DNA sequence: TCACGTATGCTATAATGTGGTCTGACGCGG
DNA sequence: TCCGCGTCAGACTCGTAATTATAGCATACGTGAGG
RNA sequence: AGUC
């Protein structure tokens, strides 16, 4: 994102920096479940050849 | 087989073998009443789809749907999918003398030892109590010795705490993506619900006391009693296979 | 100016933007759009009247018989929710609908004066929604999720590269109706422009056209603008358009007048363009060799033979050119088509294009479809028309036509549902627009283009489709019989709709079991948007775009609340202000900024309304009525943001909080915590169980009095007046004269519901708020539910927690908590559990539920009464017998031991078993209510009579207090009424009340006000009599169960349970713990004052998790009870209502820039000690989200409390007394006891049951299931040695049945030997390859 | 790309020829005197009218190819049965016949439990009687309410309509999501528990123990009699065939065997500890 | 030889070609 | 080049248990029990 | 519908 957020959580976020925070945050929540798939998929294609 | 309710539950291969065999009866009648060749064709198309979604139902086309829309699971359905045998019932399966419940920490413990509730470790370890009660002559046989359990008596306790003695239990959690994430215990019987884990080993398990499980599971043999405690004790298992480094670190 | 239940305890606000719109009825969405589908309207298509009329008329194929629909009424509900949901029936209104048999003559044309037959035909029962918002089905409470879909109209999109390592970006057209198949166009690498009708195989687009009837030069004519070309004596000239060129390199030397432009083979640029346009140039001479490659537009003939010289839609040459001249033509139209800009798309296509004339074309398009079928003319003319220009199979609806008109920039909003010719010929150029480079491409995420479907629509769907299926009954029907014997209802089945909307609102994805832990989880599901189930996308479908936050979701869609799972982003909470428009897209509130000046003039603004406009943000200052404080406003447009000028401004946010949801603006210092956290935050106070005692969050926001009293667990008063007569079960309210109707009685009753189940077995119990004799108001809180304070929502309980840590009983975010807690009883939870006991009749004979049960224990049959149910009040644990039940066996050939063990203790106990109902295993619990339903040929039970016989008499008693307490309440009006114009004072009391049909008074209104008394006291008198009548029915009904079933027996168990190790708990900034350890009051950290902590938290799940709003919470927190604990202090002294009104106003009115105005004074004396009591536990302070408490605010308020600015106070060991070596943080965090019990998860297995095919042990605790252990677990123990742990894992442990049983005995016998053998499992792997065909052998040693 | 079955049967029936009046009265003379070429012409340009029938009931049990198959059987008894001397049209008779056929197949094929045509049947009246109910009475037909109406026994429409409880599929997963079928729910029920199986054999090797522990006469003649050592479990009167050939003693010494045995169950610690089993 | 569920049989106006979900993705053959 | 088929992590908890429609009656076929 |  081309703006960043200045404020610091001490400082408290205001609804555009909390709304712009919330993108990076549920992407990373997503990769988990959606991720862990190709990780754990990969460990097991290791496992069989090995 | 029949539900309590007074209705039967069938499998899905039931009503693929009952397509085949309408179809190929009705073939055998087609060809005993002579009929013209258009309508033999038809009955033959029709016996050779039911066959193929007999076998493997999807791969020719069209899957034949029953009762819901989903369609029927056929023969090659129950080996191949990751659902199939091989994955679910071979290379993993259910296991008894395995129980499970919340962890929580244990500061007070030795590295080699784990805080095992009591009403979990009387049930995990039920043949072995009723062993030891008939060799005191505690119990007369079995049956009593299970209504002596069921009744949970003074002494029965005292037996337990003489059977857990240097008995190893593995402690699982999931995802197990390196050897560590099962480790081997002594077992601390424990007055309350909650598994106790020594912090040390929480970085292994990737454990954080948030609600996180575990699975518990009792070996049962000689043989396995030293393997735990030889191989997959958590003493033992110190360094990372990975890399050198100790995974056992303070945190 | 405060409400009366406000003046009881009064929250500080820290709030300073004011409120210019108030939050609204948070159950809206759910309401409105059930209330338009049963909602009767003559005109306006919504729900049953649009269903009706879009399928009927129904006229028959021979066109003889119609059946017509007139009208249609519910009936009203057989069981109310209650008896629904006991005795597990769904909660629905008969459907009657009026249906007129018109039959017309075949020998008169269309004579319809033959046969008229009208009559009232059921079909089915629609479930009803309740007032809160949920349907009851099969007596479980469910709710039906609101649905997120892709609005009907056109979408615009385009393949980003993907297909092609070209590279090339492929354009598409979509067109989505509401009903019907779908239209695409859609580019080739080739730039050929293809047709998929109903995503099939593809077709040249122009084909599509020649089958709407258009001829080559007409195609050509529409996409292409025509360039002229006069042949003049010998030279060519062509007209010219000044800018056609323009941005183009000349290829000739372009000479206009005498007088050379352009420069062969230069760029012409803006000013040769500007000049030659002045000049007015119409002719330029050209070569003839630029003609070679130019399309001729028209079919061009010879005038003297009259053969086609060139066909329309041809690549010209020199050579055609010149027969052309010599023909006589000279002029002649050919195609602009200059790249770039103008490419000739539909040119080439047309060369694709395989068909010739209309027909041509619409065989083609009928053989893609129908691939084989031969074709006939009439066939596929009705094909085609059927497809996309039938009113029946093709409806846009008004969103669709609404958007579709927008998208291609019309005027008008309104009109047909099915596609006109100009349509599709208006998307394919707009299509190619795209590709050219003027115009763009919509976006699906955007909410402009996702549409939401509460319940209404979705019932009405399912509910057409079930008048389809009867459609071709009915239709069927009409032409076979005869017309005259057969009536409608003979046609019409009513099982086809009932099936069709029992399976919407029982099977569908979308109607789910609603989450009832707490107030916050109902509202909160309640007010779900779903883009999955029917018509929406699936988990596999779903990408990473669709689930990430969308610019448009600001005051729609809450950013932060979503599962974190597989759901993550398709499931959204709806947000706070945030409501559906007339069309179905989600708008918000805004404040419109006329000549800079703020007014309160609010705008509803759907997400393509936004885009146009500046917004200004809600936290921009605004100057004392009128303008903008501040000259560059932050503000947001075209959904990005940044500083504008005052002058620019159009609109601003209504409210801080719009942006959020309900469960996210509970979170106090949200604005402090980081995203994620807050997320699980919003999320785990779902999960809170409400505890015994109600406790109110002393660190609030606001929002806990809208949800509380909008959830609808909380009685409110609709009519107000004074309270004649409070009890812990019912409240009676006497009305005031203002609000209170001169027609009937105005005594209002509120029966509170006593301690009920919930679907997740948490306890739900309503005790009443007020005392005997208070005044009240209308939307006063009258009775608290479950998890309400005083009309606030309380979720769990506030708790002196210290951050420090402790011997490692804080490891990882694991929590130490004081003895006192449990002692205190706080967070001691309830649940009601309900267990079934079902008598059915077998092929050897009916079941019995005697007490006269084989092989049971006198202890066991001493709780079980006559019948063989345990009594009322009865405590029970594990294995003791609640209902005692015995099932009949057929001859028992038994085994010798058991012949000798039968023959010696003589217990032969007949032919019959034991199926006893039990309680489950380690639950224990006090029995609170039993229920017995009986079918209606079998004799009733001893107990089941004894049970009739309490509910006939309570029944009686219960209806008998209505009637008399609505007789006094309604004498005493009319007592009233005659004093108006008859003092008879003393003596009107004297004479009964039950001879007072004879009083009356002169004629006048006051004449009239006793006849409406008198007319209600005998309407009421009979009333009671059929009520009384229904209840006796209800109650001796042999209700209707399944097949099989005689008889049921419920019973309601009550388990108190204690907070515990294992147990888990959370704050409201995401942040869990197990209990690990219950520390003695004496071991833990103490104040100087010598009070105990309560809880102590690891200052390490802070710095990490980013939610430093649980600090600032506790911070405050500690101060709110710093009040409190002076409050208490100036009470226990009494002292004087002049200092406590001091101290009060000066506290109420600290903050900074206090929004909130509290001019003490007007409060008497009583109400200021009421209040004082409240305050004393301590003083409840609410922080909005974005809008809270500043650090300088609680400081300052700190100060008032005589505590620390730094909110770290001296603590010392409870165990040492020795003093910890640095202050701590100390205060009061608000903490929830969640669902999830160490009780409820902990769980055991030795041996158990076996799974039918694999013989492996079952899953789950309930079936007493062993841990699966899974390939991970497995490679576990390969990477290990341990081979014979791995073996036992696979073998004795799970198939292997001769290996598990023997190693069984084995360890009984104490060898330890395994034994091992093969796993059954594998045996039928083996069968289920042999029966595919394959031989799978095992070759010996 | 035609591959679908019931597309290409389809086409080929189109490929027919319609039969008329005059032609169908040739064809049917000669088919009944026993002509190849007759009776394949009706049965092929007949086929259409199937079609028409099977395609009329379809989502009712079978599907359209299954339905058309057992309806063409009715055709062929339909051209088999014939009446070309009656003036009346052979599509009127066909009519019946390809319905017959079509419903009697639907009425046994389509229910995994076979169910016979009687009781079929009779549950057809049941359903169209509850539909006239239902009709009038908003709510649905009681079974009792329907039993009133056909002046027919109660326990008959229940048995009846509990025939209609139509089969669950056990290898359907059920948790909204592929998450557990119902297989592995549903227990082994005639399988016991090896913790049952274990408490079976503890009895059986204490028989044996017990055996040698009475009397040599008292454990002769009650175990021979239960057939606990014996090949067959006799009675009281049978024990006579061994060596005992008593009626009296052999009775006196049974219970002189369970007595002495009561005592030694009430010594080793169960008699009414093992009462409650 | 009947009792009882099951099965086969015939009805004769004419009638004669069928009719749910629609969007994943990145890899690797044929 | 385009269609087809193949993968996409691992356990755990709950909760519930549906719908349709096939006419009506007379002789024919099989087994067991009673006279 | 959830829990790691
Ligand atoms: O979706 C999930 C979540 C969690 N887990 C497993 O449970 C563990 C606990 O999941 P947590 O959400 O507690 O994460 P964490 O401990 O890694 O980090 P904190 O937020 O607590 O600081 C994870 O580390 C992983 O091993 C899963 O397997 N899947
Ligand atoms: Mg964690
Ligand atoms: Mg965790």
């Amino acid at each position: 994102i081309e703006t960043p957020i200045t404020a610091n959580f001490r400082e408290g976020l205001n609804v555009l920096q909390y709304f712009i925070s919330t993108h990076g945050a549920r992407k990373g929540l997503a990769d988990t479940a959606l991720k862990t798939a190709n990780s754990g998929y990969l460990t097991r294609r290791l496992v069989d050849v090995a | 087989v029949p539900l309590d309710g007074g209705r039967f539950a069938t499998s899905d291969l039931n009503d693929l073998y009952r397509r085949v065999i309408n179809r190929n009866n009705r073939l055998k009648r087609l060809l005993d009443l002579a009929a013209p060749d258009i309508i033999v064709r038809n009955e033959k198309r029709m016996l050779q789809e039911a066959v193929d979604a007999l076998l493997d139902n999807g791969r020719r086309g069209r899957a034949i749907t029953g009762s819901n829309k989903r369609p029927l699971k056929s023969l090659a359905d129950m080996i191949k999918g990751k659902q199939g045998r091989f994955r679910q019932n071979l290379l993993g399966k259910r296991v008894d003398y395995s129980g499970r419940s919340v962890i929580t920490v244990g500061p007070y413990l030795r590295l080699h030892q784990c805080g095992l509730p009591k009403k979990m470790a009387l049930e995990l370890f039920k043949p072995f109590i009723y062993g030891k009660l008939e060799l005191r002559g505690l119990a007369t046989t079995i049956k009593a010795a299970k209504k002596m359990v069921e009744r949970e008596e003074a002494v029965v306790w005292d037996i337990l705490d003489e059977v857990i003695r240097e008995h190893p239990v593995l402690l699982n959690r999931a995802p197990t993506l390196h050897r560590l994430g099962i480790q081997a215990f002594e077992p601390v019987l424990i007055e309350g619900k909650a598994i106790q884990l020594h912090p040390l080993v929480c970085a292994a398990y990737n454990a954080d006391f948030d609600g996180d499980q575990m699975a518990v599971h009792v070996p049962l043999t000689l043989e396995a009693q030293l393997e735990a405690r030889a191989l997959m004790m958590s003493t033992n298992n110190i360094l990372s296979p990975a890399n050198g480094e100790p995974i056992i670190v303070p945190s | 100016v405060y409400s009366y239940t406000e003046k009881k305890r009064i929250r500080k606000d820290f709030g300073k933007r004011p409120q210019v719109l108030d939050v609204p009825y948070l159950l809206s969405i759910q309401l409105d759009s059930f209330q338009k589908f049963i909602e009767q309207d003559p005109e306006g298509q919504y729900g049953l009247e649009a269903a009706f009329r879009s399928v009927f008329p129904i006229q028959s194929y021979s066109g003889n018989s119609e059946l017509q629909y007139v009208s249609y009424r519910l009936g009203e509900p057989v069981f109310d929710v209650q008896e629904c949901q006991i005795r597990g029936v769904t909660y629905s209104a008969p459907l009657r609908v009026k249906l007129r048999l018109v039959i017309y003559e075949r020998e008169a044309p269309e004579g319809t004066v033959k046969d008229i037959k009208e009559q009232e035909v059921y079909m089915g029962e629609i479930p009803l929604m309740t007032d809160n918002g949920t349907f009851v089905i099969n007596g479980t409470e469910r709710v039906i999720v609101s649905q997120l879909h892709r609005s009907p109209g056109v979408f615009f999109d385009s393949d980003k590269g993907k297909t092609h390592s070209s590279g090339k970006v492929l354009y598409n057209a979509r067109i989505i109706p509401y009903r019907g198949s779908w239209l695409d166009f859609e580019f080739d690498p080739k730039d050929n422009l293809f047709v998929r009708i109903d995503r099939r195989r593809k077709l040249p687009a122009t084909i599509i056209l020649r089958a709407l009837n258009y001829t080559t030069e007409q195609i050509l004519d529409l996409f292409f603008e025509k360039v002229i070309f006069e042949i003049r004596d010998n030279k060519l000239q062509m007209e010219l358009v000044p800018e056609r060129l323009r941005g183009e390199t000349a290829s000739f030397d372009i000479e206009a007048n005498g007088k050379v432009y352009v420069e062969k083979g230069r760029r012409i640029t803006a000013r040769h363009i500007r000049q030659l346009e002045k000049d007015d140039v119409k002719l330029i001479e050209v070569p003839v060799e630029y003609i070679a490659g130019k399309v001729v537009a028209k079919d061009y003939i010879d005038e003297s033979t009259g053969e086609l010289i060139c066909a329309a839609n041809m690549e010209l040459s020199l050579d055609l050119l010149a027969k052309l001249s010599q023909s006589g033509h000279k002029r002649i139209e050919t195609l602009f088509t200059n790249d770039l800009d103008h490419g000739p798309y539909i040119s080439e296509t047309l060369r694709v294009d395989p068909t010739n004339d209309r027909l041509s074309a619409l065989v083609e398009i009928y053989r893609m479809m129908r691939p084989g079928e031969p074709p006939t003319r009439e066939a596929a003319e009705s094909l085609f028309e059927n497809l996309f220009f039938s009113e029946d199979r093709y409806d846009l609806s008004a969103v669709g036509r609404m958007k579709f008109n927008r998208s291609l920039l019309r005027e008008e909003i309104e009109g047909s549902g099915i596609l006109s010719k100009d349509d599709i010929i208006d998307v394919m150029k707009k299509l190619i627009d795209i590709r050219n480079g003027k115009g763009e491409v919509d976006d699906i995420d955007h909410l402009g283009n996702r549409r939401i479907r509460s319940v209404g629509e979705m019932a009405e769907n399912q509910f057409r489709v079930g008048l389809v299926r009867v459609e071709r009954a009915v239709k069927e029907r009409l032409s076979l019989g005869d017309l005259d014997t057969l009536m409608p209802q003979d046609m019409i089945n009513a099982k086809p709709i009932s099936a069709a909307v029992k399976e919407f609102f029982g099977s569908s994805q979308l109607s789910q079991f609603m989450d009832q832990n707490n107030p916050l989880s109902e509202i909160t599901h309640k007010r779900r948007i779903s883009a999955l189930g029917p018509g929406g996308l699936t988990r596999e479908r779903a990408g990473f775009e669709v689930r990430d936050v969308h610019p448009t979701h600001y005051g729609r869609v809450c950013p932060i609340e979503t599962p974190e799972g597989p759901n993550i982003g398709l499931i959204n909470s709806l947000s706070v202000y945030a409501q559906t428009n007339e069309y179905g897209f989600l708008e918000t509130p805004y404040r419109k900024v006329t000549d800079g000046v703020v007014t309160d003039e609010i705008h509803y603004l759907s997400a393509i309304e936004e885009g146009n406009y500046v917004i200004a943000q809600a936290n921009s200052n605004l100057d004392e009525e009128g303008h903008f404080v501040e000259d560059l406003v932050t503000c947001r447009s075209k959904g990005e943001s940044s500083l504008f000028s005052r002058d620019q401004v159009d609109y601003m946010d209504v409210s801080t909080q719009q942006v959020v949801s309900v469960g996210a603006s509970l979170i106090p210092f949200l604005e402090h915590d980081d995203a994620n956290r807050a997320l699980m935050g919003a999320n785990m106070q779902r999960q809170a169980v409400p505890t015994l005692r109600a406790d109110k969050p002393l660190v609030g926001t606001g929002m806990e009095r809208a949800v509380a009293v909008d959830s609808g667990v909380t009685a409110v008063a609709k009519r107000g007046g004074v309270v004649q007569y409070v009890d812990a079960s019912r409240i009676v309210i006497k009305v005031n004269e203002d609000e209170m109707y001169p027609g009937e009685a105005g005594i209002d009753i509120y029966n509170l519901t006593k301690y009920t189940r919930s679907n997740q077995n948490t306890c739900i119990n309503q005790m009443p708020c007020v005392s005997l004799g208070e005044p009240v108001e209308r939307g006063d809180v009258l009775a608290d539910g479950p998890s309400t304070d005083l009309g606030e929502l309380a979720l769990g309980q506030n708790m002196r927690v210290a951050f420090m840590p402790w011997n490692g009983y804080n490891f990882e975010d694991s929590i130490l908590v004081s003895e006192r807690v449990v002692q205190e009883d706080r967070f001691t939870t309830i649940h009601i559990q309900e267990l079934a006991c079902v008598s059915r009749d077998t092929k050897l004979g009916p079941e019995e539920i005697t007490a006269d049960i084989p092989n049971v224990g006198e202890a066991a049959l001493s709780k079980l009464d006559e019948s063989g149910i345990v009594y009322i009040g009865a405590e029970v644990t594990g294995g003791d017998i609640l209902v005692g039940k015995v099932t009949p066996k057929g001859e028992t050939q038994l085994t010798p031991e058991e012949k000798l063990l039968r023959a010696i203790f003589g217990e032969k106990a007949s032919d019959v078993k034991d199926s006893s109902l039990r309680v489950p295993n380690g639950v224990s619990g006090t029995v609170i209510d039993v229920q017995v339903f009986t079918r209606d040929g079998v004799e009733k039970d001893k107990r089941a009579l004894e049970i009739e016989e309490m509910q006939l008499k309570q029944a009686k008693k219960d209806l008998s207090e209505e009637l008399q307490i609505l007789e006094a309440g309604l004498f005493s009006r009319i007592r009233a009424v005659l004093v108006a114009g008859g003092v008879e004072a003393e003596k009107l009391d004297k004479l009964p009340r039950d001879r007072w049909l004879e009083l009356g008074l002169t004629d006048e209104e006051k004449q009239n006000q006793l006849e409406q008394l008198a007319e209600q006291y005998d309407e009421l008198k009979h009333e009671f009599e059929k009520k009384l009548e229904a209840k006796r029915r209800k109650i001796t009904q042999g209700d209707d169960l399944a097949p099989g079933v005689l008889k049921i027996v419920k019973v309601y168990l009550a388990v108190k349970r204690r907070i515990q190790p294992g147990d888990k708990m959370a704050g409201r900034h995401g942040n869990k713990g197990v209990i690990s350890k219950i520390n003695p009051i004496e071991d833990m950290p103490y104040d100087e004052n010598g009070t105990p902590v309560d809880i102590v938290l690891n200052p390490l799940g802070v710095p990490s998790r980013m939610n430093i709003g649980q600090i600032l919470e506790t911070h405050l927190g500690m101060a709110a009870k710093g009040i409190g604990d002076k409050i208490n202090a100036m009470l226990k002294q009494q002292q004087e209502v002049a200092k406590l009104r001091e101290f009060i106003q000066r506290a109420y009115d600290l903050g900074a820039d206090v929004r909130q105005k509290v001019d003490l004074s007007t409060f008497s004396d009583e109400e200021v000690m009421r209040l004082a009591e409240n305050l004393r536990k301590g003083m409840p302070i609410a922080t909005p989200v974005f809008d809270g408490a500043k650090e300088a605010e609680i400081k300052e308020l700190l100060k008032l409390g005589d505590l620390p600015t730094s909110g770290q106070i001296r603590l010392y060991d409870g165990r040492t007394g020795e003093q910890f070596e640095r202050p701590v943080t100390v205060g009061y965090m608000y903490m929830l006891k969640l669902n999830h019990l160490v009780d409820d998860k902990m769980h055991a297995r030795s041996t158990g049951s076996y799974s039918l095919v694999t013989q492996q042990p079952l899953g789950g605790k309930a079936q007493f299931g062993g841990q699966r252990f899974g390939e991970m677990e497995v490679w576990a123990l390969e990477a290990y040695g341990a081979a014979y742990t791995l073996q036992e894992m696979l073998t004795v442990k799970s198939d292997d049945v001769n290996g598990r049983t023997k190693m069984y005995k084995n360890i009984v016998d104490g060898n330890h030997q395994m034994e091992p053998g093969m796993p059954e499992s594998f045996n039928v792997l083996l069968k289920e390859i042999r029966s595919l065909g394959i031989n799978i052998e095992l070759e010996d040693e | 790309r035609v591959l679908d079955a019931t597309q290409l049967y389809l086409g080929e029936i189109g490929y027919s020829p319609l039969l008329t009046a005059e032609e169908e009265v040739y064809f049917a003379r000669r088919a009944l005197r026993g002509d190849v070429a007759s009776r394949r012409r009706m049965i092929e340009s007949n086929l259409r009218l199937v079609v028409k029938i099977a395609r009329r009931y379809g989502n009712r049990g079978l599907a359209l190819l299954d339905l058309i198959e057992e309806g063409n059987l009715g055709l062929i008894r339909a051209v088999e049965k014939f009446d070309p001397e009656r003036g009346f049209r052979f599509s009127t008779y066909a009519t019946w016949w390809i319905r017959q056929t079509i419903e009697r197949a639907i009425m046994n094929q389509t229910r995994t439990i076979r169910l016979p045509i009687h009781i079929v049947k009779e549950l057809n009246v049941y359903l169209r009687t509850a539909r006239e109910l239902s009709h009038k009475l908003d709510h649905e037909p009681s079974a009792e309410e329907i039993a009133e109406q056909l002046d027919k026994p109660v326990d008959d429409v229940s048995r009846m309509l509990r025939l209609n409880e139509r089969i669950t599929s056990v290898d359907t997963p059920l948790g909204g999501d592929s998450e557990k079928a119902l297989l592995d729910i549903l227990a082994d029920e005639k399988e016991n528990g090896p913790e049952d199986t274990t408490q079976d054999d503890d009895m059986k090797q204490s028989i044996v123990k017990w055996l040698f522990e009475l009397n040599a006469k008292q454990r002769e003649v009650l175990a021979r009699r239960f057939g606990l050592l014996g090949y067959e479990a006799a009675t009281l009167e049978d024990v006579g065939r061994e060596i005992g050939l008593t009626r009296e003693r052999v009775r006196q010494i049974q219970v002189e065997g369970l007595r002495r045995l009561r005592e030694i169950l009430q010594t080793q610690g169960l008699n009414i500890e093992a009462l409650f089993l």
